RNA sequence: UAACCGGAGAGGGAACCCACU
């Protein structure tokens, strides 16, 4: 019913008035660890190649 | 990403968000979104899940994204409102005697996202150009929205008598054709109640527009509050010393009225209320004197405060505190209760060893005739600790039943 | 080894009745701040079971004047059960009635 | 059921509106042919939203009625809410 | 400073502060607790104002230049014990593992070790670095070397080598790491008014008095009226009076020889407003603030709940043994729990494919073969 | 531990003041006379000396690690 | 549409501080000069510390922290140095840095106070603020040593400004004030009788604040700039004005390049 | 011989009984340390009442 | 470890521009100037100097985020006149103000020294 | 290779070989501290 | 690789003068742990210089 | 009428105590 998961982080929240309600601030160290898998297409192949 | 604080009780505890990357090592979220999450920024932690498939990415973007989650189906209100500083400075901003110079107006207009680049004609053109805070808030409000609300300090007789549509106190908020005509905006206009201005914005206009309507209020009001400023201090809690004497006379007359009830009880001159025993009707009469005393001192305190007060600046705006907290800081803490009754005889027919046995007086059973500004006597301090302990227990006990 | 086991683990009794014996006696001394050390060295414990909905032992009683600190208690599920010790409060040590 | 007997709503639900976009942008990510002359965008989810507004998505939706039967609704055949 | 001999004391999880100060406003019972010999906190200058909005919901704004000058800077000592021994021939031994000789060896640098198998003090270390090189012989050899805890990233303070009560060689290594206050670090007062840092501005960006006094700390006024901590305000008043007089303030509870009016009449003599309010100017525009700001010395504390001991993420890290779900813990590189209430919230959204992505694909995707006639796995 | 070099708020140097301050306290001087004898006018600088506890003296009572 | 002409008069000049008045300028210009006083005046402080021995009870980074806050007399050397991130040299040259050395060992039974006097500079002009105090005062304590303890270190001093770190902040207190009698009423006193008068006020005791004028703007800015001891307080101001002018000139050059490269 | 009993610091049979502060600093002990605890496998233990 | 380094407030990265110009499409004769690695120190005096020009109809600045180091200045001038030349005239007047102020300050310093 | 250690009690530097019982040749004390390393330490003054 | 494990000095750029140790290396760039701060950075090899 | 190098997912659990929202 409930279990551990991959691709998740946890840290302390702190205020920021200067960004919208649908935005969220993340540290670079968390973002440099959690990954998202994009499928290559001829649109993004150059960007993914540089990446 | 999806993003939650861990005691998830309703479906606004897991809401989608867009990622923005920032230098330091904490999660940062906007201050309205604190209200569904029940966040506190006092050492809270929140955990973030990243959706891995592109299909579930689209699913979160179309179902659980946060501006889509503004109005709940629990109680057909919005969940999010203006809070904690933007609300107080909104109330101070949209008052009738608020005037802005041309540089201040352009600095504030620099923080609107939904601005056409067109500067409105000021409310005063000569001797010198002056805009009004309502006139800028009319630029914040999107589309053509129409609503009518009332301010917290709106007097009841005013609608009955004359000056109904021209209010002397600048209450009765009226927004008409997307433009603030009149009124002062509090909790009852920008908060999370039904028929509030944000709710009309969500129903008449889309969720995407209401998102910008949140962010525009927060930016421009937090950038006006650098000019206005807002504090609290020890001067905010002090009184006239005409008020102090009135409070002391109220306490003295109530405390004498307790003693005469005790004398009528000892001389068997007290007849029991029907449906009650002699003990319960004695208790009822004593608590009636003490509660009427606390209310009268509280009302005297509330009448004493000035317009420039910073306790009143929050309670009128509804941002933080209540009308009993000001009375409990300035005038009288009150009676301390344990399980609805007074402080029980933990010793043999008395409470502490500093009291005579069979002392049903106010000071012997938990009433605190001192304020928080005046400090407490040690008996009253121990009784107030005994009062706070009960609620501190009930907080810990309540959770393991409510979650089950 | 019996004295050393019972003080090292906290199971207060024989090693065979490890689940029967009460635990939480002989905690590791908190050495974070000197005030934390003093408060951990002066601490009482109520061996009525936790997570019970009975508020009455957890309450602040009138016999706590001058002997136990009314303010100080952990805010968690042990409100009123763990209670620290007032300043001039002294605990008797026992003597013969003869 | 037959095209005469369509008793469900002519409106696309929020759940269908989510899942059609997800399963179309996944196809576009796997080099399916776009049904819309795009304006230079490369995000497949924006392309799927553009095809949904353009009413050109080549998917139909099978709504299972609780008796056991179903209805097949074209995405072109029903009203997009947003 | 939790004890005076903290440098001899090899102890896990030690925190000591650079510059502790005794409080300007004290009660007469701190003399007997010896608090003014081992204090925990600094007399800050707080200002209770809504400055930018980074202090709003119980948070706090800090002076970056004061933090640069050493304000609440602390240092964290972590110590590691290790004990060689256990079999008939399976001898543990401290040495440098060699890639030709020893079997299993991490990518980490082992050149930081001395040839005893230990590091000398004064060496910078980081996450996934050896500290104690220990090998057991293989019936060639396999290591049991201990690593520095991931994300700890400190410098070795001292290394002690000795013998246990079993006559075996025994080592304890203590590692410094200084901790500068950053945003997210949890601070508090002496009045139950806690809070995490939300932003740090420099001295230029911070508001200022008629003099160049800028507050080290800014807190929100909306933490006062519901909490009703009026002792915080009286402390902030008595601290200004005591710092101008030269006296240490007296805040014993039931004194009755001191109240707010006497403190106000004292403060009126030193050239201030009698209620503690002052006229601060905006640090950005220079315009003076329309409200007058309540400001003064208040004794704040630094709690042990940093953010760098709590932040952790995961993307397909290690896996449990019995069931093939992720681990638990910041130290074991564990995963968060998508528990029974969170699946329930995702049911209530009606997002079943995200629910399946959480509970099946992100935890343990797996396949079996089952007979088509009887449903037992083949 | 030891006296800080600069005031945290002001940035004025306070690190050279401490031994002079202890010298002035070993006289008829009160604290309120000794601080402005040293020229500390702002209370941000006055709290640096007035609230300091000098634990380096207690640390020097222990034998060192070497000789 | 043009610039205004400000005037200056000094009311106090001291080795410790300067007190002066600026007329006929804007609040923004006045604040930015107040702000470049704090952040963007280049000064010399030590930034590179190598410790060869530390047998004391204060650990290494505590000592390097206390060494960085020690100010260094850089009145004219800081104008002719270069930032070490900009100089062509490898690790350090005398055109980009200044070398300091500290080798102190305690041998007597008396506690050895290591002070800022025990720093030995490479250049005689760049030294700490034990320079001239004649017409008895102590020097900046670094560490106290027991018999048998010692420390040896070598350090280098760079040019920087206080936007990086507060050790490059040349000032102690920058008092700033405009409109001492509340004539513009940028602030609003609820009970104006309770407020003490300023130092620059011109009122009798009868009156508590000036009468409101709608036409007025902020002028007559009163500054008091207190130095730490590294720069003279009179040459903090000139260097801040030159730095702000140089910054504006560089910004105008970049904008000129953008405009003529856009057309 | 019966055994060995773990023993409380700063007690009447601890080795730190009645020592002066200088002698405690000679033994690398803290004079402000109150005692009242046991040292068992090099770990302080405190009997909660 | 997520601490950004102290030099990042004022040092341009490689490939960054100190200044960027973008025309504002909503209204005529308006433009947005984005400055990298500057703060209120420069934007406030630029805004105040622009507001002395009667041919400037709108002028303002903002920082989009304090942790970011960027500043945006929006200028709108009357037709016959450009926001770009308004900006560079404000700079070349503000430099003249600072130069005059520096000269008069050093003269008053010399006059304070025995005069 | 010599690996000089320092006696905790008598502060005597002494060379002990690898795989040897820990003991100081004078006063017989059994706690050694190692020594400070030789490689460079460089710190910012921040 | 040769550079891994070697104490190095950044000799160009804003990080000039910071001593560190090389954790990882490529021909284009390398990863250096800073001795002063608790942060690991990526720097080009042109800026690096081997010391000791 | 020439020129030497090469190996990689580790790693456990139970119990108790303290603490955080
Ligand atoms: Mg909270
Ligand atoms: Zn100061
Ligand atoms: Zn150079
Ligand atoms: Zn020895």
């Amino acid at each position: 019913m409930g279990k551990r998961v991959d691709f998740s982080a946890r840290t302390v929240i702190t205020p920021d008035p200067n960004l919208s309600i649908d935005q969220v601030g993340v540290p670079r160290s968390i973002a440099a660890n959690m990954t998202f898998a994009e499928i290559v297409t001829p649109f993004n192949i150059d960007r993914l190649q540089e990446l | 990403v999806i993003f939650n604080r861990q005691p998830t009780l309703h479906k606004m505890s897991m809401m989608g968000h867009r990622v923005r990357i920032l230098p330091w090592s904490t999660f940062r979220l906007n201050l309205s979104v604190t209200t569904p999450y029940n966040a506190d920024f006092d050492g809270d932690e929140m955990n973030l899940h990243l959706p891995q498939s592109l299909e579930t990415r689209a699913e979160i973007q179309e179902l659980a994204m946060v501006p889509r989650m503004i109005v709940t189906p629990q109680s057909n209100r919005p969940v999010m409102g203006i809070v904690q500083d933007t609300l107080t400075a909104v109330r101070k901003f949209t008052k009738r005697d608020v005037f802005l110079e041309r540089g201040e107006v352009m600095n504030l207009l620099m923080f609107l996202s939904t601005w056409d680049g067109k500067v409105p004609q000021p409310a005063i053109l000569k001797p010198r150009p002056l805009w009004t805070g309502k006139q800028i808030f009319s630029l914040i409000i999107p589309g053509h929205i129409n609503c009518i609300r009332t301010h917290s300090t709106h007097p009841d007789d005013e609608d009955s008598g004359p000056y109904k549509h021209i209010s002397p106190g600048d209450t009765k908020v009226v927004v008409e054709n997307g433009e603030l005509i009149m009124g002062i905006l509090c909790k009852k206009s920008l908060g999370t109640s039904a028929g509030s201005l944000v709710h009309i914005s969500y129903l008449e206009m889309g969720h995407d527009i209401t998102r910008l309507f949140y962010s525009n209020i927060q930016t421009v009001i937090n950038n006006w509050l650098l000019i206005e400023g807002h504090t609290i201090g020890i001067g905010d809690s002090i009184a006239d010393s005409k008020t102090y004497q009135d409070i002391q006379n109220t306490i003295k007359k109530a405390k004498q009225d307790v003693i005469e009830v005790i004398e009528k009880a000892h001389n068997n001159e007290l007849e029991p209320t029907p449906g009650n025993t002699l003990r319960q009707t004695f208790e009822n009469q004593v608590n009636r004197i003490l509660n009427d005393a606390r209310d009268k001192t509280g009302s005297s305190a509330q009448k004493s405060l000035s317009e420039y007060n910073n306790f009143k600046s929050m309670v009128v705006s509804g941002a933080k505190g209540s009308k009993i907290n000001i009375s409990q800081v300035i005038a009288v803490v009150g009676q301390q209760n344990v399980e609805g009754k007074r402080i029980p005889f933990g010793f043999k027919h008395r409470t502490l060893p500093h009291f005579i046995k069979d002392d049903y007086g106010p000071e012997s059973r938990g009433f605190v005739e001192n304020s928080y500004l005046a400090g407490l006597t040690p008996t009253e301090f121990f009784f107030h600790a005994m009062g706070g302990r009960e609620g501190l227990i009930d907080t810990a006990v309540k959770t393991a039943e409510t979650g089950y | 080894d019996g004295l050393k086991y019972s003080l090292a683990t906290g199971n207060w009794g024989d090693q065979k009745k490890a689940h029967q014996a009460r635990a939480g006696v002989s905690q590791v001394l908190n050495r974070l701040t000197f005030a934390s050390t003093l408060s951990h060295l002066r601490r009482l414990n109520s061996p009525i079971g936790r997570d019970g909905k009975l508020a009455k032992p957890r309450q602040l009683h009138n016999t706590l004047w001058g002997m136990v600190c009314p303010a100080e208690t952990p805010e968690g599920h042990a409100v009123g059960l763990v209670k620290n010790l007032a300043l001039m409060a002294y605990i008797s040590v026992g003597s013969q009635p003869s | 059921q037959a095209n005469q007997k369509r008793i469900t709503t002519p409106y696309m639900t929020k759940y269908e509106r989510a899942r059609v976009l997800g399963t179309r942008a996944l196809q576009i990510a796997m080099c399916a042919p776009v049904m819309v002359e795009l304006e230079g965008e490369t995000d497949p989810l924006l392309i799927a939203m553009k095809e949904l507004k353009a009413r050109k998505i080549p998917i139909i939706i099978r709504r299972y009625l609780p008796d056991g039967s179903y209805e097949d609704w074209g995405v072109d055949e029903l009203i997009i809410s947003d | 400073v939790y004890i005076t001999n903290f440098h001899v004391r090899m102890d896990t999880l030690a925190h000591v502060l650079y510059y502790p100060q005794k409080p300007l406003v004290t009660t007469r019972s701190m003399e007997y607790l010896r608090f003014r010999e081992l204090p925990a906190g600094i007399n800050s200058i707080v200002a209770i104002a809504s400055y930018t909005g980074y202090n709003q919901e119980d948070s706090v704004i800090m002076n970056r230049s004061a933090v640069d000058r050493g304000f609440f800077r602390s240092v964290f000592y972590r110590s590691y014990k290790e004990q060689e021994s256990k079999g008939f021939d399976q001898e543990e031994v401290f040495e440098k593992p060699t890639r030709e000789t020893c079997q299993g060896m991490r990518h980490a640098i082992y050149d930081k070790l001395d040839d005893d198998g230990l590091i000398a003090p004064g060496v910078r270390v980081s996450g996934d670095d050896v500290i104690i090189g220990k090998t057991v012989t293989l019936p060639t050899k396999r290591d049991c070397s201990t690593f520095l805890r991931t994300s700890e990233t400190g410098i070795v303070d001292q290394v002690m080598v000795t013998l246990n009560q079993e006559g075996y060689k025994f080592c304890k290594i203590r590692v410094r790491s200084v901790r500068i206050p950053q945003i997210g670090d949890k601070f508090a007062s002496r009045h139950g008014q806690k809070g995490t840092c939300g932003i740090q501005y420099r001295q230029e960006d911070m508001p200022f008095t008629c003099e160049g006094i800028t507050p080290d700390i800014i807190i929100n006024p909306h933490a006062i009226p519901s909490r009703m901590t009026i002792g915080h305000l009286i402390e902030c008043l008595q601290g200004k009076v005591s710092a101008n007089k030269g006296e240490i303030g007296d805040a014993t509870p039931f004194n009755d020889a001191v109240n707010v009016q006497k403190i106000s009449n004292l403060l009126s003599d030193y050239g201030y407003h009698l209620r503690g309010n002052e006229v601060l100017y905006n640090g950005f525009t220079g315009r003076k603030i329309t409200s007058q700001i309540f400001i003064g010395p208040t004794y704040y504390q630094r709690l042990k709940h940093m953010v760098d001991d709590k932040i952790h993420s995961r993307a397909r890290g290690p896996i449990q043994i019995l069931n093939r779900q992720p681990m638990e813990g910041r130290s074991r590189d564990g995963g968060l729990r998508f528990g029974e209430m969170e699946r329930d919230c995702q049911i209530a959204h009606g997002a079943a494919q995200f629910l399946r992505e959480r509970l099946f694909e992100a935890s343990d995707p797996y396949q079996v073969h089952v007979c088509n006639l009887c449903g037992i796995m083949a | 531990m030891i006296i800080p070099v600069r005031c945290f708020t002001c940035g004025k140097i306070v690190g050279n003041k401490w031994e002079a301050y202890l010298g002035l306290l070993q006289a008829e001087y009160t604290e309120g006379d000794a601080l402005d004898a040293l020229g500390l006018k702002r209370y941000c600088c006055r709290r640096m000396l007035l609230a300091h506890v000098d634990l380096i003296e207690k640390l020097l009572n222990y034998a060192p690690l070497e000789k | 549409p043009y610039a205004n002409q400000p005037t200056v008069r000094i009311t106090e000049l001291t080795d410790e501080n300067v007190k002066f008045i600026i007329e006929n300028t804007d609040l923004a210009v006045a604040n930015s000069i107040r702000r470049v006083f704090i952040a963007e005046v280049p000064i010399i402080a030590i930034d590179w510390v190598q410790i060869d021995a530390n047998s004391s009870v204060l650990h290494d980074e505590f000592i390097a922290h206390r060494l960085g806050l020690i100010p260094l007399t850089s009145d004219d050397i800081v104008d002719k140095l270069q930032y070490s991130r900009d100089c062509t040299c490898e690790e350090f040259c005398p055109e980009c840095s200044v070398e300091f050395t500290l080798d102190v060992r305690c041998n007597e039974d008396q506690t050895r106070h290591v002070t800022s006097r025990d720093l030995i500079s490479n250049s005689p002009r760049v030294i700490p603020v034990t320079s001239r105090n004649r017409d008895e005062q102590d020097d900046i304590l670094i560490v106290k040593l027991r018999k048998g303890q010692e420390l040896r270190l070598r350090a280098y001093a760079k040019k920087g400004f206080g936007k990086e770190h507060a050790k490059w902040n040349p000032t102690a207190g920058v008092a700033f004030e405009y409109d001492p009698d509340n004539a513009l009423r940028h602030t609003v006193y609820p009970k104006p009788e309770e407020w003490p008068k300023s130092e620059y006020s011109e009122l009798d005791e009868d009156e508590s604040q000036a009468p409101y004028d709608p036409n007025g703007k902020p002028e007559r800015f009163y500054y008091n700039v207190e130095s730490c001891g590294s720069l003279r307080p009179e040459t903090i101001v000139l260097s801040a004005l030159s730095g702000l002018k140089k910054k504006l000139s560089d910004l105008q050059t970049q904008l000129s390049h953008e405009i003529q490269s856009d057309v | 011989f019966i055994g060995k009993i773990p023993i409380m610091l700063r007690s009447t049979y601890c080795l730190l009984n009645g020592l002066t502060d200088r002698d405690l600093c000679e033994l690398n002990e803290c004079p402000l340390d109150p005692g009242g605890y046991f040292i068992i496998n090099g770990s302080e233990k405190v009997l909660i009442a | 470890m997520n601490a950004p380094p102290a030099f990042e407030s004022f040092l341009l990265f490689e490939g960054e521009k100190k200044i960027t110009i973008n025309k504002d499409t909503k209204v005529p004769n308006a433009c947005l100037f984005t400055i990298n690695k500057e703060d209120h120190t420069l934007g406030n005096i630029i805004k105040s100097q622009l507001l002395k020009d009667p041919q400037v109809l709108f002028a303002g600045y903002k920082v989009p985020h304090p942790l970011e180091h960027k500043i945006i200045i929006r200028v709108q001038t009357t037709p016959d006149y450009s926001p770009q030349e308004a900006f560079t005239n404000a700079i070349t007047d503000l430099i003249s103000e600072l130069s005059l102020l520096e000269e008069r300050f050093r003269v008053a310093i010399k006059d304070k020294q025995e005069g | 290779q010599p690996m000089i250690y320092i006696c905790g009690e008598c502060h005597t530097e002494n060379e002990i070989k690898s795989r040897d019982p820990i003991r100081c040749r004078e006063c017989g004390y059994r706690i050694m501290y190692k020594k400070r390393t030789k490689r460079l330490v460089v710190f910012d003054a921040r | 690789n040769e550079l891994i494990g070697q104490t190095v000095r950044i000799s160009q750029g804003p990080y000039k003068g910071y001593i560190g140790v090389v954790k990882d290396a490529t021909e284009s760039t390398a990863r250096v742990e800073l001795h002063s701060t608790c942060q690991t950075i990526s720097v080009d090899r042109q800026r690096l210089t081997t010391v000791g």
